[PDB]
């Protein structure tokens, strides 16, 4: 049985969207050349398909963030007073001093992840801007944070209802499986394990350089793919030269078409390969975004019983934060501390009738017997208010034999002895 | 009509086309006090 | 496209298995608000779910306390919350207003009442004692009649 | 109301991984030939992507 506990804060990072992009039909293949475009016109309607696919990808990219970050239709705001019963939330609420309304952890996340090459991309390759600017995302995150600390989990089900924080944590512990009183007798301790732990988060993100790898890989892949696409067009593909104007100005109109045909086929194949790769990556990012949306809906707006879903250990609560092309969850969870050994029995019968615990387990320190909870040590005397009887005690295997102190014996004998004394006094006259 | 970068266009009022900035939602506040419950 | 449709179909199968055949405790999974039940319907190349859900209506704000110390011993609610309309206290459920007098059938004791923060003072109408008083009063009356002559 | 119970065991199979693999351009495309590789060098960087 454990006799102490600890509170731990875990971090989790999830990508939510990739960079939108677009390509040009003709400036990539036949840049500033009339004859090349005239001949390319006879190859059908390929780049129309490419344009449709890329437009679909961009629309899906906008929809991913719109779905993930917009689960509340009322923008709450935190009260000016910042005394939440001993808990210190100064590390996650927005900082008014900075021109950008962001907290400490958001600033660290933005600084750690870093984004002439764009100027070099004159070859009809552009990057479109996202629909939701970063300030709006930060404001959504602030709304979630201010709604999850002043109303509990109620604002995700209907009208928001206020409630003190020191009572919300009691409700959370009652949800875990340990009675609420263990909070009210240790409040000053518990806050000290929270305010400290959150601080240790800030260093950790800046401790190792591989913490933000999942967010960095997306931009690295996008930049690498664009760079390869740009550098591809330096290859002859079996023709006489990689420069399109040299072929026309050095040869007549009867065989130069063959070599420009080879070149155009090569470039078309490269562009199609790039489009297919983008489709695959977009599908993967969409799956990750759906998982992130589920995590945001379940871990934050409520309390999850799914083991090992919103953090190792028994779950207490969570806080969201934004990051370039992604989200970061901070899971606050509860973990049993050092434990002690004990001797236990399944049942206990006194008057030829077996007794079973209503909730908890029997336990013994060597000489006496007690009944306690499962996730904490708190011995109490065995009472009929703690146990229920069922059948005889000749069929259960492993039963022990010890007296049971029926609380009805206090509640009635405390008057029965007085009544007997009154009768004994009444006998004399 | 999503234009981009937080700018959206629409057709409104004697009628024409306008462009504006999105509104995330109606602002709301919750009265929080350490001995009050709803 | 087939891969995307397969993912959607798996999600729909999970929705049918969990929301319909049972009751779901996963928040915002089978509909906004607390979940009650669901009904399925078919559609060309798809399924349609009708989720029935329960949403709290208009609310009132009261003054609350964490615990109550009566005989120098703190008390905590077995299930519910302490609320007061201004004069004297009651214990209610959390999702509905239903005031009841404070009773030992509703509260359990734990230690002394000088370690909890924010505790208040009130008498606890401990009910097993009036249960036995239903006989104690008649006992006292019958003893008074016994000693009267 | 039921008056009795039974305990049953069900089995479920789930794939977790597929066999790794690797390919080589030069020997697959240009079989033990030098001119073919010399003229394949001019086709860009498909092989690096693969
Ligand atoms: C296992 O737990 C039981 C229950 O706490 C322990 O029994 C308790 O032992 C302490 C230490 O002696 C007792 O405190 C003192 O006992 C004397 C006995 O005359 C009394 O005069 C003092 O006023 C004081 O209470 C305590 O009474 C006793 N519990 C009961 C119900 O009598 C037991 O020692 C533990 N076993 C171990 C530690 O191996
Ligand atoms: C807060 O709630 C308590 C509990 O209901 C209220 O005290 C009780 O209020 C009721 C309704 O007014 C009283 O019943 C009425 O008493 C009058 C007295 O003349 C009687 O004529 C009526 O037939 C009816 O029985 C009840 O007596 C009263 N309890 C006590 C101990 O006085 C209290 O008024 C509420 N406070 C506020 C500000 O609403
Ligand atoms: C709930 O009831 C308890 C007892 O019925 C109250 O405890 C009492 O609190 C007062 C001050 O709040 C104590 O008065 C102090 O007495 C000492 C002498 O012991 C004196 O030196 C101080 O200057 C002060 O006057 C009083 O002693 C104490 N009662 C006992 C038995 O110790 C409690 O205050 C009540 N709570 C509320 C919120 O009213
Ligand atoms: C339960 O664990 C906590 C955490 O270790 C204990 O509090 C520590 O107590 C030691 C003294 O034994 C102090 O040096 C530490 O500073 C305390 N930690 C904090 C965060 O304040 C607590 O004493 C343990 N409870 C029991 C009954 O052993
Ligand atoms: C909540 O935590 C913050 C961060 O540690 C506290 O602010 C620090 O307070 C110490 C106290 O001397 C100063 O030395 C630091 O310079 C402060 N840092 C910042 C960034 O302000 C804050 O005081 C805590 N809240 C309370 C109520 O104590
Ligand atoms: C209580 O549980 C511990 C946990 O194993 C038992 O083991 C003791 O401590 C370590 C850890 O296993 C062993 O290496 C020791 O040899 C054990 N102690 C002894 C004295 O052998 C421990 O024996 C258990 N004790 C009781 C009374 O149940
Ligand atoms: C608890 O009580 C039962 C019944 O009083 C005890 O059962 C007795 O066991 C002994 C041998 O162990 C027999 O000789 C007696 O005849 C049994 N009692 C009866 C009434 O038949 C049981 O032993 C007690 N528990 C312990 C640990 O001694
Ligand atoms: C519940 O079902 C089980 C299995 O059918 C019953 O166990 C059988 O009971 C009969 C009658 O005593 C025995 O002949 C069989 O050998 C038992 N089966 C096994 C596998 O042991 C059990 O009796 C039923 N319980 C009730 C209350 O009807
Ligand atoms: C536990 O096991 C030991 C040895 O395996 C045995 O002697 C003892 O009787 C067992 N206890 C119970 C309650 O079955
Ligand atoms: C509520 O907070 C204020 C300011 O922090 C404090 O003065 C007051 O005592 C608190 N209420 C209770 C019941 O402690």
């Amino acid at each position: 049985i454990p006799t102490n506990f600890t509170i731990s804060v875990t971090t989790e990072i999830l990508p939510v969207s990739m960079t939108k992009t677009s390509v040009d039909c003709t400036m990539y293949i036949c840049g500033d050349s009339t004859e090349c475009s005239n001949l390319l016109l006879q190859y059908g309607s390929f780049c129309t398909q490419l344009n449709r696919a890329l437009t679909g990808i961009a629309v899906e990219q906008d929809k991913n963030t719109q779905e993930v970050f917009a689960q509340v239709k009322q923008i709450y705001k935190t009260p000016p007073i910042k005394y939440f019963g001993g808990f210190n939330f100064s590390q996650i609420l927005p900082d008014p001093s900075k021109p950008s309304k962001r907290s400490f952890i958001e600033d660290l996340l933005f600084n750690k992840v870093t984004l002439l090459i764009c100027a070099q991309k004159f070859k009809g390759l552009t990057v479109l801007p996202p629909l939701l600017t970063d300030e709006m995302i930060a404001q959504y995150t602030s709304a979630l944070l201010a709604g999850t600390i002043t109303s509990g989990w109620t604002f995700g089900a209907g009208a928001a209802l206020q409630i003190p924080f020191a009572m919300q944590m009691a409700y959370r512990f009652n949800g875990i499986g340990v009675t609420q009183n263990v909070l009210y007798e240790n409040q000053k301790l518990i806050a000290n394990q929270f305010n400290s732990a959150i601080g240790k988060i800030q260093d950790s993100l800046s401790s190792t350089a591989s913490a933000l790898g999942k967010l960095q890989d997306v931009v690295n892949h996008n930049a690498q793919a664009l760079n390869t696409l740009v550098k591809q067009l330096s290859s002859k593909f079996g023709a006489i030269s990689s420069v399109l104007n040299d072929i026309f100005s050095r040869l007549d109109k009867v065989e130069a078409e063959v070599q420009i045909d080879r070149l155009i086929t090569g470039r078309l194949q490269s562009l199609q390969t790039y489009v297919t790769q983008q489709l695959i990556r977009a599908a993967e990012i969409r799956a990750s975004a759906n998982l992130a949306a589920t995590k945001m809906s379940e871990c934050v707006l409520g309390q999850s019983k799914r083991v090992d879903f919103c953090g190792k250990g028994y779950h207490l609560m969570s806080f969201p934060q934004s990051a370039p092309h992604g989200v970061v969850f901070l899971h606050v969870t509860y973990v049993p501390a050092q434990e002690k050994n004990f001797t236990t029995a399944p049942a206990i019968c006194h008057d030829g009738k077996a007794h079973f615990p209503r909730e908890g387990v029997f336990v013994s320190n060597g000489t006496h017997w007690f009944v306690t909870q499962r996730n904490f040590y708190e011995p109490q005397i065995i009472t009929t208010d703690n146990t229920f009887v069922s059948g005889n005690c000749d069929v259960v295997i492993g039963i022990v034999n010890n007296t049971v102190y029926d609380p009805l014996q206090p509640e009635l004998d405390s008057f029965k002895e007085e009544l007997d004394k009154y009768f004994k006094n009444h006998t004399s006259p | 009509i999503p234009i981009g970068a937080g700018i959206c266009a629409s057709y409104q009022t004697s009628q024409s086309i306008i462009a504006y900035t999105m509104s995330l939602g109606a602002e709301n506040s919750v009265a929080y006090s350490n001995n009050s419950i709803a």
